[PDB]
RNA sequence: GGUGAAAUUCUUGGAUUUAUUGAAGACUAACUACUGCGAAAGCAUUUGCCAAGGACGUUUUCAUUAAUCAAGAACGAAAGUUAGGGGAUCGAAGAUGAUCAGAUACCGUCGUAGUCUUAACCAUAAACUAUGCCGACUAGGGAUCGGGUGGUGUUUUUUUAAUGACCCACUCGGCACCUUACGAGAAAUCAAAGUCUUUGGGUUCUGGGGGGAGUAUGGUCGCAAGGCUGAAACUUAAAGGAAUUG
RNA sequence: AAAAUG
């Protein structure tokens, strides 16, 4: 039967999405099925935000972000745990967590 | 058995005439030689210092600045504006989803000779009041704006020398007369000349390049 | 458009369809305007211009060649050249310029 | 067998019955 | 007040290279990587190789004359991963504590607008 | 007669003597009875136009191009054939160029081009279809067809000749040091096969 | 009456040659021997001469073109790019 | 370097790494959305030109010109074919390193065709919403895209105002969504898959247990690969759909 | 990392 509502994507209206690549797999994914998610990690937090305030030469540095988009694929993000298999009724809920 | 640093000396790098400072730092080449000269060593070498190292505020902390070297000047390395960039940092917290990303792009010859292309940002911006969660533009809205960009980056250049160009790069006058020249079509918070990128240079004007 | 303004005139104003017809009228003085195919013969473009100067009767150069020139008089067959005669309830001579 | 497998035994073992076809005459 | 050289951590995985350069970067000083520090093939990219690395390319940097470095950090990019490897921040760290002054951190991986067709097959790695 | 380009006829007035020069170029494609060709270094960029290399920007599709300045064209003057303006270097001016074979050649830029490409170009996309039609080719070119294999031959005639049945015996890649009555084959060949991939390496 | 049901200009050669050369031969035989517009009297009275060569019945006007069309491919993009570099030259 | 771990491989002829350049082809990140356009396939850098299109507005115009459609046409992803150009990347085949019991598989390194483009063929996809099209009606709700109307509206300056952006209210058209389903359905679920034994708005196509079989044959299209059309003998009590508990 | 058959 079917399993998803509209579809295990995000397509209506389309027909067809440019496809984009996943991160750790490299599998060809659609964009709008692919699972996104956004990381704004610190350039250092690695335990040594302090260490590298000390080691800098700037007062009040306000060290910078890395911005990554990671793409995954549905195998690739189920078995990183990005996304996890739900409960039927659980399945609609688009809320993040 | 060689320790390349005892036959390595050490240069001061000049870089401006019009920045705030003319010390950015060091860099060590190997000792001239018979078939080897230090000074032809030198004299390409591209350094890239932080515009807030070159002004004293880190209200430039991001805004990237290359410095080609042009002389060698009795131990001291005389260079000249290069180019400009963002830091990646910078740029990808301006890029945010909900809102309409402007880029615009012109290649533009200084008054004098220098080509260049100047590469501007601009973001669609929520207003005060606004309830929508996205504030998208309309594309022709994104037209106008980069019609508008495009002759204000090209009529800022063509007027100024690159010496004019970067003390009016410096204060970000152009992306006030951006946002002047643009709040009548869409908000557009974030309004930066994101990056210069040098095409083409002059004859080298070691007259010119004497202003520091 | 011109084409338009061309078409009212041949509906209902008087015109000559070739050179020596044009030449004869501009010669006799009843040509109000001269409409010359982008694709003339230089030298036959020249004369007619010399003929026009003479006789002061305005010059228009379509941009398209004699069949578009026969196509928008509404004929089957190329015209290197039009001569309006009477413009008819047209505005063609002053809408110009 | 899979389906797609299955059509591409069925279009190899078409392909060799048009060529002994061929060949006789 | 003081001599500034470029970190340029390399943080790939199964490797981290620590090369600083001089400010120009066409002059280097002292680039070592996480396996000229462990002999194993597998942890080339760990973070005690990444931090043994930027130990010993700091103590050449003052054995030179680096005293400060601004830093420089970048993944594989292109096309492969664009995610700095594990042994980026335990380099960075060393080199922080290693008695250079740090300026400037900034992540310089190469991302591309959308070139060169990334390697696996439309399928992907299958594991 | 022999080629497949045609010629333009283009008469010019003689600055010293009052009297016409006739000139055979070769004729570019667009070229037509009639025009004016404008040949020099203040001549305009317009096909069949004769142009220094330097004063011609870069991309620029000439044909019929000197070699050395005054040699009155040497390259790119087969039916279809052109040569692409690359580049220049104005300090020891000279011009960077891509030749038809690919080749990059640098020239000087007092080196005259015509604007354009040669005229005749598709010729070799229709097949000959008939050995009386390759006879009539070359005979108003020279006696080299038809073409009897060496392998066809006596040891007497060929290096490729004799044997119990029709087969070269050694390596048909002859070297570059190899002398006359030695030079039958792949002369100098740096490979053999099918060309598979691309050419044009680094 | 339709002739020929598929070589057409090619029935000529009848069986010989093979069926793709003479279809290679056909296409091109057919634009070798089309009449073509002049662009000077706005007539479709150009015809080959020899290869390379193309005369207008009308004005006598003759124009180097193309082995077996008036205008190449490779010339119309060259005489684009050569109007393109012509107007960035002089503006 | 690569991997889970390795090895193939490159490397003191200086590999990898760093800087400065140049060339080439491809692609168009981030912005990018339960967002837009298109008949569908599809379409995402700027600018110019060329024609086209929906919706809206209309106290304009014609006046039934329409809906759906055997036959017939146009387009039709990818792969593939032909012939030029191009060939950076990835990469059917192929070669190799490993793993393995074997591993001409997964994994690693290369790499031909291909990938791109022009001129033509091919006409097929889980070409999917597995839901033909046109028309009417039957719940509640908030968003959003395009157009329009209004406001004692907010913000922006040009000198009155004004558009621009935003807010509020409505409206037409659209991609959708949420709740509940009176109703439907075997159920999953469905605002259509409802208005069906209280069975008829119009119309096109298709199916009739599972296999054999989209096979054989014939015809037709195609350069080929193949496309379209398409049985029978024989065999069989199940195959299948949805849901439940293990 | 490997894990086939009843
Ligand atoms: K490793
Ligand atoms: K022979
Ligand atoms: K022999
Ligand atoms: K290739
Ligand atoms: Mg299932
Ligand atoms: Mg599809
Ligand atoms: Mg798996
Ligand atoms: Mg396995
Ligand atoms: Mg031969
Ligand atoms: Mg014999
Ligand atoms: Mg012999
Ligand atoms: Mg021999
Ligand atoms: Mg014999
Ligand atoms: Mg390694
Ligand atoms: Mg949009
Ligand atoms: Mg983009
Ligand atoms: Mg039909
Ligand atoms: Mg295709
Ligand atoms: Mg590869
Ligand atoms: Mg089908
Ligand atoms: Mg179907
Ligand atoms: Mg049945
Ligand atoms: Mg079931
Ligand atoms: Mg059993
Ligand atoms: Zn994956
Ligand atoms: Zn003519």
């Amino acid at each position: 039967p079917k399993k998803r509502a509209s579809n295990g994507r995000n397509k209506k209206g389309r027909g067809h999405v440019k496809p984009v690549r996943c991160v750790n797999c490299s599998k060809s994914i659609p964009k709008d099925k692919a699972i996104k998610r956004m990381a704004i990690r610190n350039i250092v937090e690695a335990a040594a935000v302090r260490d590298l305030s000390e080691a800098s030469v700037y007062p009040e540095y306000a060290l910078p972000k890395t911005y990554n988009k990671l793409h995954y694929c549905v195998s690739c993000a189920i078995h990183a745990r990005i996304v996890r298999v739900r409960s039927r009724e659980d399945r609609k809920n688009r809320a993040p967590p | 058995v060689v320790d390349p640093f005892t036959r390595k000396e050490w240069f001061d790098i000049k870089a401006p005439s019009t920045f705030e400072n003319r010390n950015v730092g060091k860099t060590l080449v190997n000792k001239s030689t018979g078939l080897k000269s230090a000074s032809d060593a030198l004299k390409g070498r591209v350094v890239e210092v932080c515009l807030a190292d070159l002004q004293g505020s880190e209200d430039h902390s991001f805004r990237k600045i290359k410095l080609r070297v042009d002389e060698v000047q009795g131990k001291n390395l005389l260079t000249n504006f290069h180019g400009m960039d963002f830091t990646t940092d910078k740029l990808r917290s301006m890029v945010r989803k909900w809102q309409t990303l402007i880029e615009a792009n012109v290649t533009v010859k200084t008054s004098d000779d220098y080509v260049l292309r100047i590469f501007a940002i601009a973001f669609t911006r929520k207003q005060a009041n606004q309830v929508k969660r996205h504030s998208y533009a309309q594309s022709s809205h994104i037209r106008a704006i980069r019609k508008v960009i495009s002759e204000i980056l090209t009529k800022e250049v063509q007027g100024s020398t690159l010496a004019q160009l970067t003390s009016k790069l410096i204060p970000e006058v152009i992306n006030k007369e951006i946002e002047n020249a643009t709040k009548d079509i869409f908000p557009l918070q974030n309004i930066h000349v994101r990056k210069v990128k040098l095409l083409k240079q002059p004859k080298f004007d070691v007259g010119a390049l004497m202003a520091l | 458009s011109i084409n338009q303004k061309l078409a009212l005139v041949i509906k209902s104003g008087k015109y000559t369809l070739g050179y020596k017809s044009t030449v004869k009228s501009l010669r006799q003085g009843k040509s109000k305007l001269i409409i010359i195919a982008a694709n003339t013969p230089v030298l036959r473009k020249s004369e007619l211009e010399y003929y026009a100067m003479l006789s002061k009767t305005k010059v228009y150069y379509f941009q398209g060649g004699n069949n578009e020139l026969g196509t928008a008089v509404g004929k089957l067959f190329r015209v290197g050249v039009v001569s309006i005669l009477e413009a008819g309830d047209s505005d063609i001579l002053t809408t110009l310029a | 067998m899979r389906a797609k497998w299955r059509k591409k035994r069925t279009r190899r073992l078409k392909r060799k019955r048009r060529k002994v076809r061929a060949r006789s005459k | 007040s003081q001599v500034f050289g470029v970190a340029r951590i390399y943080a790939s995985f199964n490797d981290t290279f620590v090369h600083v350069t001089d400010l120009s970067g066409k002059e280097t000083i002292a680039r070592v990587t996480g396996g000229m520090k462990v002999k194993a093939d597998r942890d080339e990219s760990s973070p005690y190789a990444a931090m043994l690395a930027a130990q010993d390319v700091a103590a050449k940097c003052k054995e030179v004359g680096i005293t400060a470095v601004h830093v420089k950090i970048r993944a594989t990019g292109g096309t492969r991963t664009k995610t700095p490897g594990p042994g980026g921040q335990a380099a960075l760290r060393a080199l922080a504590r290693s008695g250079l002054r740090i300026g400037r951190i900034e992540d310089v991986t190469p991302v591309p607008s959308d070139s060169t067709r990334k390697k696996g097959g439309r399928r992907g790695r299958r594991l | 007669s022999g080629r497949g380009a045609p010629l333009a006829k283009v008469v010019f007035r003689d600055p010293y003597k009052y009297r016409l020069r006739e000139e055979i170029f070769i004729a570019n494609e667009g070229v037509h009875t009639g025009q004016f060709i404008y040949a020099g270094k203040k001549a305009s960029l317009n096909v069949g136009n004769v142009l220094p290399l330097g004063s011609v920007p870069e991309g620029t599709i000439v044909s019929n191009v000197e070699e050395k300045p005054g040699d009155r064209g040497a390259l790119a003057r087969a039916s279809g054939n052109y040569v692409i303006i690359i580049g220049h270097n104005p300090d020891e001016n000279k011009t960077r160029v891509r030749l038809p074979s690919g080749a990059k050649k640098v020239i000087s830029s007092d080196a005259r081009g015509v604007i354009g490409v040669i005229a005749g170009g598709g010729r070799v996309d229709k097949p000959l279809l008939k050995a009386g039609r390759a006879f009539h080719k070359y005979r108003l070119k020279r006696n080299s067809w038809p073409k009897t294999r060496g392998v066809a031959m006596n040891p007497v005639d060929h290096p490729h000749g004799g044997g119990n049945h029709q087969h070269i015996g050694k390596a048909s890649t002859i070297s570059r040091g190899a002398v006359s009555g030695q030079k039958a084959g792949l002369i100098a060949a740096r490979r053999t096969g099918l060309l598979r991939g691309s050419q044009k390496t680094q | 009456a339709k002739r020929t049901k598929k070589v057409g200009i090619t029935g000529k050669y009848g069986v010989r040659y093979g069926s793709s050369l003479r279809r290679q031969v056909k296409k091109l035989e057919i634009q070798q021997h089309a009449r073509y517009d002049c662009s000077f009297c706005g007539k479709k009275t150009v015809k080959r001469g020899a290869a390379g060569i193309w005369t207008c019945s009308c004005c006598k006007k003759t124009v180097a073109g193309g082995a077996y069309t008036v205008s190449t491919a490779a010339a119309a993009t060259v005489r684009s790019t050569i109007r393109r570099l012509r107007e960035m030259v002089e503006a």
